[PDB]
């Protein structure tokens, strides 16, 4: 979704703190106003990235203390309040999978980790307790089971199916969580797509640093 | 008026315990405004609170509805 | 009532684009990123980049031929550099113009030419139409949607047995004011007396959890008794 | 920036509702979807 919000400071990462320098990078005109102003703007737009894929609810919503999901188990993805943070267990399983002063700045993201985690926690509970209305203006609760028949219901499978084999589908659905849940503990070549992007920007990072120690 | 913040000093705004949308955001969950007049920053605030009332055999069907417009604007 | 709540709306539309400027950022934003730009990329004519003075007359008409190629040189290089950096840049925004250019044309054609079920497409809501208009390099669509307003608690089950068989809804839910069962369409209180031409009939009462005791009329035997 | 935009669309069509294209939220025939965040990035779990 977003990489690392990283600026430069050109006069600094070319010409360290010395006069001389200075006075003759002035004769290259707007280069440093035009890098400082694209870096500024790949910056914003990392965090308009996160702003549009999470913040898609109006409120956020909460589940009930008693959760009688009429079978379906969901405590592997609901958060976890005794933690510190909210994180669920799937989402600390995927956190633990993930791994100078020259100019370069590393900027903080505008959304924190436990405020995106909020935001997966609302979307979470409000497709729970209100199938998908909560899309469409207000939210309107409507009991798991029959959430689950409408859905079914959506693909061509009439009613009664789900009624008649709801205890064989909520255990096949909560085997399946357990499945992922396995996957994830043990491989680790599941998150490549992220750390692609995490050791894109890395090496981009060593290269122009290593830059410096080159007589050109 | 000096508030250390996880992305720097922020020194000329009056920290407040309050919560509203961000108007002016400065990083690590910061945004400040301009309100009661001087400058504020308050943690951000993801929109208001609720919990739906859910049970295992109540359902909620709208009785009316209205017609809405809205406009989408595209380069 | 639609008809005037539909009106009312095209009315605030038109006052909320007549009052409030901002609204066409998205299109002004890529205004002033081309004259930024442009202003930029002429600006670089002022620049020595190390020669004796930026503009190239003063170099041709003061130094000999052997020696302006040095100045000329050092400009050239600069002012080379300065266009390749615009160029790139501007085809990155061009791509970036694009993608937006692909996604309009696919919004008409999906959501104006038809009405499309993929939601949160045409604006937060159920969608019903839409309405294309141009704007200055752009397009802007009126998105008309359907959104539910007023709800009431009603108690539910997921299924009616009478006479031993199990019946579910043809299409629709089953609610209850308190005392009564009725059936009614999801979206839309409009509550409906439970008959054998709304309900189908599946097994017996014994497997599904949460089923309720009724009766479910059957319009045929008071006629045929008749 | 792309990847930024697919995602949205999916949370959008697939968190939000109910899908009927083919193969956009998992083989199968789509029934719903639950998010998870990731550090820089999202998660989707598709059931079908
Ligand atoms: C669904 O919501 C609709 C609005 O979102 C409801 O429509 C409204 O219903 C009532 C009566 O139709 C009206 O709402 C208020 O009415 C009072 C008194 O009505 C008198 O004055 C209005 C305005 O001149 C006039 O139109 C009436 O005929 C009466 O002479 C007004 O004093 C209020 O200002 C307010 O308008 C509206 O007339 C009506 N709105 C529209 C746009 O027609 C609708 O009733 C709701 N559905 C259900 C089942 O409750
Ligand atoms: C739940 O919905 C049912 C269905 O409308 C309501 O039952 C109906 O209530 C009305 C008013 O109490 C009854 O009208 C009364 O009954 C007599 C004889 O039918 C009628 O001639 C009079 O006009 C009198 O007002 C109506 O009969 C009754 N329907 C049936 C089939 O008995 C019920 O009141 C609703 N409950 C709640 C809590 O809203
Ligand atoms: C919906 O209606 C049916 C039938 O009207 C209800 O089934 C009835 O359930 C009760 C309690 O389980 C049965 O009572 C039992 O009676 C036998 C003698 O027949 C007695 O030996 C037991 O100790 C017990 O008292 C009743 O027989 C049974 N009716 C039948 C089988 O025809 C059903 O419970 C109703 N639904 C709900 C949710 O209550
Ligand atoms: C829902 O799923 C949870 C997740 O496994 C289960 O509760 C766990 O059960 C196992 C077996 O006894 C133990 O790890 C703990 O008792 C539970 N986990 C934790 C972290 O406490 C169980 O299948 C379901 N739980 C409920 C309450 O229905
Ligand atoms: C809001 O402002 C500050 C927060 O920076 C509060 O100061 C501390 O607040 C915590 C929790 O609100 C208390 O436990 C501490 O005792 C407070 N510090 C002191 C020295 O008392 C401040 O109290 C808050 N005020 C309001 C009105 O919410
Ligand atoms: C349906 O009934 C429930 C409970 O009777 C309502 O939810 C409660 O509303 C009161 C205020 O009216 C709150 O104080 C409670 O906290 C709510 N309950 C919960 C669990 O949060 C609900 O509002 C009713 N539905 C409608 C449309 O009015
Ligand atoms: C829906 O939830 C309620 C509340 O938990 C269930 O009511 C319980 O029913 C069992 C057996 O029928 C009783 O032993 C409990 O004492 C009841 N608790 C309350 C608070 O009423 C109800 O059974 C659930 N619906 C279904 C179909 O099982």
């Amino acid at each position: 979704v977003s990489m690392t919000k990283t600026s430069v400071d050109c006069t600094m990462y070319i010409c360290g703190d010395s006069t001389e320098c200075s006075n003759l990078l002035l004769q290259y005109g707007s280069f440093c106003t035009q890098l400082n102003r694209a870096l500024t703007g790949i910056a914003v737009e990392q965090d308009k990235n996160t702003q549009e894929v999470f913040a898609q609810v109006k409120q956020i919503y909460k589940t009930p203390p008693i959760k009688d999901f009429g079978g379906f188990n969901f405590s592997q993805i609901l958060p976890d309040p005794s933690k510190p943070s909210k994180r669920s267990f799937i989402e600390d399983l995927l956190f633990n999978k993930v791994t100078k002063f020259n100019g370069l700045t590393v900027l903080p993201p505008l959304l924190t980790d436990e405020m995106i985690a909020q935001y997966t926690s609302a979307l979470l509970a409000g497709t729970i307790t209100s199938g998908w209305t909560f899309g469409a203006g207000a939210a309107l609760q409507i009991p798991f089971a029959m959430q689950m028949a409408y859905r079914f219901n959506g693909i061509g499978v009439t009613q009664n199916v789900l009624y008649e084999n709801q205890k064989l589908i909520a255990n096949q659905f909560n085997s399946a969580i357990g499945k992922i849940q396995d996957s994830l503990s043990s491989t680790a070549s599941a998150l490549g797509k992220l750390q692609d992007v995490v050791n894109q920007n890395a090496q981009a990072l060593n290269t122009l640093v290593k830059q410096l120690s080159s007589n050109f | 008026n000096v508030f250390q913040t996880r992305a720097g000093c922020l020194i000329g705004a009056e920290h407040v315990n309050n919560s509203y949308e961000c108007d002016i955001p400065i990083g690590a969950g910061i945004c400040a405004s301009y309100q009661t007049q001087s400058i504020i920053a308050y943690t951000m605030s993801l929109g208001a609170e609720n919990s739906v009332a859910y049970s295992n055999n109540s359902i909620a069907i709208p009785t009316n509805f209205t017609i809405s417009v809205t406009t989408e604007i595209l380069p | 009532l639609i008809a005037n709540q539909f009106n009312s709306a095209i009315g605030k539309i038109q006052d909320s684009l007549s009052s409030t400027a901002s609204a066409l950022g998205k299109l002004q934003d890529v205004v002033n990123q081309n004259a930024q730009a442009l202003n930029t990329l002429v600006k670089q004519l002022s620049s020595n980049f190390g020669a004796i003075s930026s503009v190239l007359n003063d170099i041709l008409s003061r130094l000999d031929p052997p020696e302006a190629e040095v100045q000329i040189d050092r400009l050239i290089t600069g002012r080379l550099q300065s266009l390749q950096t615009y160029v790139t840049q501007q085809l990155i925004r061009a791509a970036e113009i694009r993608a937006s250019a692909n996604l309009a044309a696919t919004k008409m054609s999906e959501c104006v030419l038809g009405q499309s079920k993929r939601v949160d497409f045409c604006g937060k809501g159920y969608h019903l139409m839409s309405f294309p208009q141009s704007a200055p390099h752009g397009v802007v669509f009126l998105h008309v949607t359907y959104v539910p307003a007023q709800e009431k608690n009603f108690t539910t089950a997921p299924a009616i047995c009478h006479d031993g068989k199990a019946h579910f809804p043809r299409e629709g839910v089953f609610v209850s004011n308190g005392t009564h069962w009725f059936v009614t369409q999801r979206n839309f209180y409009e509550p409906q007396i439970i008959t054998t031409d709304n309900t189908f009939v599946s097994g017996n009462c014994d497997v599904v959890i949460g089923i309720v005791n009724n009766t479910v009329y059957d319009p045929l035997q008071p006629e045929l008794d008749s």
